[PDB]
């Protein structure tokens, strides 16, 4: 999955 | 005689000011992936700003977020090169 | 013209890789950052940097490490590279326990404060958020 | 196949974040003076980012403020290149 | 491709906003020399084949309006877009003759989704303006 | 002389 920083 | 005390810095930001930065839970951050790939391919050829401009294109055109949460899904990213450098930089 | 890159050494490459944050911060763990840190290690090893990897630093350990390195003697080094992998907001990078201002870290390397790096390129690579705006793109 | 909406912007600031920008009352601002000189000399030979790096160097090394007010005297300035461009830019 | 396409029929617009004189209710001094800058810029960008449009002493609403109208133009045969701002400023902020405008307000008119005839083309912003009150005292080499 | 913007 893509996740935010 | 003298130089600014702020001269000769380069800040390679992963994302535009104000914005989220994206990371893949298995393959790492879009930005670091692309930076390592571009350095590996071009660090004996291109100046640093031009390598970083290719990082910008790779992130901008090849990456788009995949999220089970629609609010975070199909998002984009442009890195942000901030140069107070005064000369060109070649790694070899 | 172009930076002199033929000093005895290329210089240090400092990699601060913050994966696991204190739960009191309400910050998720940054899975995948280990792949990034290892990618960066190999990349900069191939460019001849002495790579030093750091893991899960508090904001105080970040400030202290950055101070100590800025007081090392870089006279024989061509450059300096610092990679920060963490959560962030605009102007701010997070240690495991709270935010620390980016300008606090970079100021240790100002031309007047790190004399043995005056006139040499100081590269800061920053993988971290800078706010909460969303870029929906255009086709 | 989108691109970021913040992509392909370049911001050429006369000075680093937080800092004053200096201007000569007759000759003009250090930054625009240098940017016009550098473009005239090198727009036929160099990529834009390398032109802007010569700008950084001209301003950084050749200029130093002159003020009867000692608070504002002998000050320095480094410009700030903020690039979200995705390709090299050649004016020739 | 590695390089922007710069062989469109025209290189593009170069908009110069030169703010020399401000309103008395702003208190900020007149900006001597900016006329030399604006004239230098006009000649530099004419030699690079841009359509230069000089503006003088614009108010903060006249700036926003000029940027909006320009953003609605048709740049399909233009290679790029250039905007130069000469004025007083602070971090994030350019001054009209009567007060502050956010820099993000100006540039947002040209986002890739809001000005489609410029999508994928280099948009340059050259900003002569202070960004705060810090002073660089330098360091001797 | 030099003045600030």
């Amino acid at each position: 999955i893509t996740v935010k920083d | 005689h003298k130089i600014p005390v702020e001269a000769d810095f380069l800040y390679a930001y992963s994302t535009a000011p104000g914005y989220y930065s994206w990371r893949n839970s298995k393959d790492g951050s879009w930005f670091i992936q692309s930076l390592c790939a571009m350095l590996k391919q071009y660090a004996d050829k291109l100046e640093f700003m031009h390598i970083l401009t290719r990082v910008n294109r790779k992130v901008a055109t090849e990456f788009e977020s995949f999220s089970f949460d629609a609010t975070f899904h199909a998002k984009k990213q442009i890195p942000c090169i901030v140069s107070m450098l005064t000369k060109e930089l070649y790694f070899y | 013209n172009s930076y002199k890159m033929d000093y005895p050494e290329m210089g240090l490459c400092i990699i601060i890789n913050n994966k696991n944050f204190h739960k009191s911060t309400g910050m998720t763990s940054r899975s995948g950052t280990d792949v990034d840190a290892a990618n960066l290690r190999e990349t900069f090893r191939n460019l001849k940097y002495e790579v030093r990897n750091k893991n899960d630093l508090t904001r105080e350990e970040i400030v202290e490490l950055m101070r100590d390195v800025s007081k090392e003697d870089h006279s024989k080094r061509s450059s300096f590279v610092c990679v920060l992998l963490s959560h962030g907001e605009e102007g701010i990078i997070f240690g495991t326990n709270g935010p620390v201002d980016l300008k606090k870290i970079t100021n240790f390397f100002r031309g007047d404060r790190c004399r043995s790096l005056t006139g040499k390129p100081k590269l800061f690579i920053i993988q971290a958020c800078r706010g909460t705006e969303l870029d929906c793109g255009i086709e």
